[PDB]
């Protein structure tokens, strides 16, 4: 994340951490959706033209972390995948369409302090938040530009952007299944994800019932925070049959 | 296409980044 | 009990910035 801040201890207990067996490193960000599931970014586990096609055994799922880096000994847990399932037709073809999967834990993930599942949108919660100028949040232990990695989990607020600014900001086909995020040239501020946040939540909490909700899936951008250019994040509500139906 | 990549116009491609 | 944070929510602690984003559903200032 660039132009973010540090998180504070248990602010986002749903973040997830894919870890590399070997070489060991961290992948992508995840999502504790269930106390069995993680969600998460297609193109993190499935990108052909790069020649990465992770399983179920090359991976770890690391959950209740802040700091990057360190084990952190007695609030961090640690699980195997049983199963990853991606989207039967994700475009990693074309423009990172349908850009989801989630991930049944093999074992399951315990809750507490730091470990806690944030709640799947429903049609009219989707409905009322997902409006232009609504501010999101996102976290992830990306890079602090284009100590350029942090040690600590970062986070920073986005206001959603029209579809139209969005579309006219690319070259590249956007689909009802992304939508953008990220202030304006002129707004006269920053931030953005950037390389090592894919697959982290976008947040939203509903003025309604006091919850957070997933409401997207950190996908996508050209370059890192550049002007006149937005984030691409997956449409985690319109996805959300899809969803259902696997679990 | 990831974040960190870039444009798409003319040239149909890219590279996979580093570091 | 999805999206309440025991360490937020659950205890009526705000975070330092949830106030920023509570603000731009209704416009603030």
């Amino acid at each position: 994340i660039v132009e973010g801040s540090d998180a504070e201890i248990g602010m986002s207990p749903w973040q997830v951490m894919l870890f590399r067996k070997s070489p060991q490193e961290l992948l992508c960000g995840a999502s504790l959706i269930s106390d069995r599931w993680v969600l998460t970014a297609a193109h993190c586990l499935l990108y052909p033209p790069w020649d990465k096609n992770f399983t179920e055994n090359d991976l770890l799922v690391r959950i209740g972390k802040h700091s990057r880096t360190r084990y952190e000994r007695n609030i961090e847990k640690i699980s195997m995948l049983e199963k990853i399932y991606i989207h039967p037709r994700y475009n990693w073809r074309e423009n990172l369409d349908r850009d989801i999967a989630l991930m049944k834990l093999k074992k399951p993930v315990a809750f507490s302090d730091y470990i806690h599942p944030v709640c799947l949108p429903d049609r009219e919660t989707a409905a009322s938040l997902l409006q232009a100028g609504y501010k999101g949040r996102v976290t992830g232990w990306g890079n602090l530009k284009e100590k350029g990695q942090p040690s600590v989990l970062q986070v920073v607020n986005l206001p959603i952007v029209e579809r139209p600014v969005c579309k006219d900001s690319t070259r590249i086909r956007i689909t009802d299944n992304m939508f953008c995020a990220g202030y304006k040239p002129d707004e006269g501020k920053r931030g953005d994800a950037c390389e090592g946040d894919s697959g982290g939540p976008f947040v939203m909490k509903s003025p309604f019932n006091n919850r957070w909700y997933q409401m997207g899936i950190v996908s996508w951008g050209e370059g890192c925070d550049r002007d006149g250019k937005y984030g691409f994040y997956t449409h985690v509500f319109r996805l959300k049959k899809w969803i259902q139906k696997v679990i | 296409l990831d974040p960190r990549s870039f444009l798409l116009r003319n040239p149909n491609d890219k590279y996979e980044p580093f570091w | 009990d999805c999206g309440l944070r025991p360490l937020f929510e659950k205890k009526s602690l705000e975070d330092k910035t949830e106030r920023e984003l509570l603000e731009s559903y209704i416009d603030g200032r």
